[PDB]
């Protein structure tokens, strides 16, 4: 928690490489919020930013095909993960889950639970920047990145055709909403 | 988690898939005041004693 | 009997007609709740206010339970209409798909289900209406040698209704949808013009029907 | 948004002051929530319309026509066609504003599967032409797959084969021609633009009202719970938090109105792809002008377009007829 000549707040300071005037003192963005701050006792300038910040998700499958679930953090590196939820809970349970050595780091933020493999599946759980969540194997809950198909080389040329021997009379099931309880 | 995601949902089951139980933020480690260096010798103190 | 099986195993196949029951309810819970909000107020209950507080201040105490009260149902409506939108959409969809399935056959891909569509069944349920998309698809494939035309009498051959599909050693023309070969006639093939001008075309001889009643 | 952040910004007194209000900040954080499922969901209706992801052959030999400007370019880092690269770059805030409880940016699928997705259905276009649409893919050559869209739209296939080389050369110069004015014209995706646009305005709009005191004394929590005392303080918190909610109500309301002309818009994108591109489609004026032929679907930051092909009569000559 820092304050500037009256200008409370919270947030990590770092040192900026801002070029400031003299006469400037503080910062700020398009959005009209503080992004620097000029040290009072010395021509100095540095950042704030959010602590961390961030959204909480559990992925968990069935819980009657199992009880483990993984944990991902919002936006978050997962150094900071041990103190972003202080690691202040239950001792068993939560501070498993806060650290370990199946962690991952994604564009949408942390995992910790869940075993990352290079092998690609059709996405179970979404997770997030093209990575997914499934519980197939012990069993144990893996994240990968979702296999949008599987690949399939047509064998084309400039002379060759393709034409059908039999067919098949498949049936699909389309279920459209039509109307919602008439509430007064 | 499964607690809290269970709490969420409002349901002693919980199905296949991935639910925002909750938000985190890194508590101020610690509080601190700066203000400009104070200057030498003004006449404030000169007026007391 | 595999649709319905899959329909009376699979508890989540009406998960959508479901959830937008579930959401109404749900909102409609919500409802109930906003009246045990105090809102800033004493209390979430009139007559505690009433009773406890004497006029002066308890008219300023049921104001503000009453602009609490009113700016949830203000934000329920407003739901509740947005949702309403959305059901009219979605049943503007279902009315065309049912006009156009049902009702006759749709040359519009994937909109009468997946595959070459033929007709759909219409069925009912709790606020919803389900279509039995029935489709004709290609099971199995087989890869033959084409040509865009055929030259025999010096003039390209182009087929009346279908494509020239050709294994090993013959020449057949078969429907696009299926491999039916039949033997190259004028009867299914039109000419235009010589045939030194179209990239592809193969030599190959077009019977004449009339032949065999030419000969007697 | 993360609602009891933006209102009080760690500030206790106000979650509690807020915790008498009810829910609103769960409905509101529920509806945030519905917004970006839906978005993806519509992102995966309208780009996951591929069984299967399809793989132009080696050599580019459709007899004349040229798919190099449509079809992605191994040369580059991403695996994105010269007019998809054209669109991401013309198009271009939003990563300087996640400070006042706002998370945007995670996507459940990247630009780089939107781009395999578009460029799966371009090789089923070409090589297997509206076949892999409808279920198993059957390979044709692209003259044979031109002459079938020539004879559906009502032309004899005999004049695409008697021109097979000036309609590959037409194309050609088509596709080259789109893509300068798409380069040199900077309002060729003006939806798109406004779209992202109006988004950031909103996002912008609301991590402004922050600074409103809505007839508060001050609009910051901390000047209030500082010089002004508990009894006094309670009140000013709850004027903050009331302006604060309604100005979140009226954003998520418009947010929501978006995301259904969203949902709209991705519909009718949905229902282009299976027809315009999937197939032929009889609708006039739907696949673009003229008699529709085909469509190439391309990928753009948050949208789709479509490179509608349309046979068009240039030359009318007048005869008498009976
Ligand atoms: C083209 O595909 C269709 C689609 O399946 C084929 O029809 C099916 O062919 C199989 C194989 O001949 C049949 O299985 C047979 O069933 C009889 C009676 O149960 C059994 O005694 C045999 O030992 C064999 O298992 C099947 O009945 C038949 N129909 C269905 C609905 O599957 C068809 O044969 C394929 N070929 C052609 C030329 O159409
Ligand atoms: C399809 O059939 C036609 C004839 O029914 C083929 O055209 C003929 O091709 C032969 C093969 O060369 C020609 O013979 C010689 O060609 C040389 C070079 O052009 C020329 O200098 C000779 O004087 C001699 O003509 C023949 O002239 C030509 N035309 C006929 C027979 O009327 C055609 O080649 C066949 N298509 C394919 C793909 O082979
Ligand atoms: C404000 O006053 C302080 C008083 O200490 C100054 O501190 C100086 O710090 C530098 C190192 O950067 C030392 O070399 C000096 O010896 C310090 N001064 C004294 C008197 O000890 C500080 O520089 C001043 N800042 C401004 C902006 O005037
Ligand atoms: C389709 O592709 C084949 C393979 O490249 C082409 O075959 C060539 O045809 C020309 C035409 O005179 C010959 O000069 C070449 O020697 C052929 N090459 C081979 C490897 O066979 C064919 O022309 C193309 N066009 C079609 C099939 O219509
Ligand atoms: C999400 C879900 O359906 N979980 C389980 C499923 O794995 C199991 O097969 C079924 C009965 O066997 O009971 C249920
Ligand atoms: C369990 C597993 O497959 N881990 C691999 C790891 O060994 C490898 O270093 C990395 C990419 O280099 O991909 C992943
Ligand atoms: C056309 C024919 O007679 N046989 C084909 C062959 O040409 C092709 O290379 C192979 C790959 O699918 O399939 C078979
Ligand atoms: C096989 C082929 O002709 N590829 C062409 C290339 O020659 C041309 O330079 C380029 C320019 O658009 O377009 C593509
Ligand atoms: C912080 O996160 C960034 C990217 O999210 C990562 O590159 C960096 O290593 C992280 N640092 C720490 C200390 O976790």
């Amino acid at each position: 928690n820092f304050n500037f000549n009256g200008l409370t707040g919270t947030g990590v300071l770092t040192e900026s490489n801002k070029k400031f005037l003299p006469f400037q003192q503080f910062g700020r963005d398009i959005a009209d919020t503080t992004d620097a701050v000029r040290d009072p006792q010395t021509l100095e300038i540095l950042d704030i930013t959010p602590c961390s910040f961030g959204g909480v998700s559990v992925i968990t499958p069935g819980t009657n095909t199992s009880n483990q679930v993984a944990v991902l953090y919002q936006d978050v590196n997962c150094t900071e993960v041990p103190v972003a939820i202080h690691a202040d809970q239950l001792t068993p349970t939560w501070r498993v889950y806060s650290t370990g050595s199946n962690v991952f780091q994604t564009r949408a933020g942390c995992l910790i639970g869940a075993e990352h493999v290079n092998n690609s599946y059709e996405c179970d759980i979404p997770i997030g920047a093209g990575i997914c969540a499934s519980y197939q194997t012990s069993q144990s809950i893996i994240a990968y990145t979702m296999s949008l198909g599987a690949e399939n080389s047509v064998a084309y040329s400039n002379n060759s055709i393709a034409i059908p021997t039999n067919f098949t009379i498949s049936v699909t099931t389309e279920i459209l909403p039509v109307s919602m309880t008439k509430t007064s | 988690p499964l607690s809290e995601t269970k709490c969420t949902l409002k349901s002693f089951t919980v199905e296949k898939g991935i639910y925002q139980t909750s938000n985190f933020r890194v508590q101020p480690t610690e509080s601190i005041v700066r203000f400009p260096n104070i200057t030498n010798l003004c006449p404030f103190g000169e007026v007391f004693n | 009997g595999k649709i319905q099986d899959s329909l009376s195993s699979t508890a989540s196949a009406l998960g959508k007609l479901q959830d937008v029951v579930n959401q109404n309810a749900q909102a409609l819970n919500t409802l109930v709740k906003q009246l045990s909000s105090n809102f800033g107020a004493i209390s979430s209950v009139l007559n505690d206010i009433l009773s406890r507080l004497d006029p002066p201040e308890a008219e300023v105490q049921i104001d503000r339970l009453i602009t609490g009260r009113l700016q949830s149902l203000q934000t329920y409506v407003t739901q509740q209409l947005i949702r309403a939108a959305e059901i009219r959409a979605s049943a503007n969809l279902a009315a065309t798909k049912m006009s156009e399935c049902v009702l006759g056959q749709s040359k519009r891909v994937d909109f009468c289900g997946k595959g070459y569509h033929l007709m759909s069944f219409p069925q009912s349920a709790p606020h919803g209406v389900v279509f039995l998309h029935v489709t004709y698809v290609p099971a199995q494939e087989k890869n033959f040698t084409t040509a865009p035309a055929i030259c025999h009498d010096g003039k390209a051959h182009f087929p009346r209704e279908g494509v020239f599909v050709s294994n090993g050693t013959h020449w057949f023309v078969t429907q696009r949808n299926f491999y039916e070969p039949q033997i190259i006639t004028t009867d299914n093939t039109f000419v235009s013009g010589n045939c030194d001008v179209v990239i592809g075309i193969v030599n190959n001889t077009v019977y004449d029907p009339l032949q065999p009643e030419l000969d007697s | 948004v993360d609602c009891t952040m933006y209102i009080c910004g760690d500030s206790t007194e106000c979650s509690n002051l807020l915790l008498q209000y009810g829910s609103f900040c769960t409905q509101l954080n529920r509806a945030l929530t519905g917004i970006a499922v839906e978005q993806d969901k519509n992102t995966q209706e309208v780009f996951a319309q591929v069984k299967q992801i399809y793989k132009t052959p080696p050599i580019k030999d459709f007899g004349g026509f040229n798919f190099s400007q449509i079809l992605p370019d191994p040369s580059k880092p991403s695996k994105r066609s010269f007019i998809e690269d054209l669109l991401f770059n013309k198009v271009t805030l939003i990563c300087a504003q996640k400070f006042n409880g706002l998370t945007v940016l995670p996507p459940l699928l990247t630009d780089e599967m939107i781009a395999q997705y578009t460029s799966a259905l371009l090789a089923g276009t070409i090589t297997s032409g509206w076949t892999f649409g409808a279920g198993a893919a059957l390979q044709i050559p692209f003259a044979m797959q031109m002459a079938y869209r020539f004879n559906g739209i009502g032309v004899t296939q005999n004049v695409l084969y008697e021109n097979q080389k000036l309609i590959a050369n037409q194309f050609n110069s088509a596709i080259g021609k789109i893509q300068d004015s798409l380069s040199s014209t900077a309002s060729a995706l003006g939806k798109l633009q406004d779209v992202v646009n109006q988004n950031a305005q909103a996002l912008n709009t609301l991590v402004k009202q922050l600074s409103s005191n809505f007839g508060a004394i001050s609009s910051v929590l901390n000047d209030i719970l500082s010089r002004l005392d508990p009894p006094e303080a309670e009140v000013q918190i709850d004027r903050l938090i009331t302006g604060r909610l309604q100005s979140l109500q009226t954003y998520v309301t418009q947010q929501l109105i978006r995301a259904a002309e969203i949902r709209a818009s991705a519909n009718l994108a949905a229902t282009k792809m299976s027809e315009c591109v999937l197939g032929q489609s009889k609708r006039v004026d739907f696949c673009g002008k003229g008699y529709h032929l085909m469509s190439f679907p391309q990928s753009a930051p948050h949208g789709v377009v479509f490179l509608h092909v349309t046979y068009v009569p240039a030359q009318e000559k007048n005869f008498t007829t009976a």
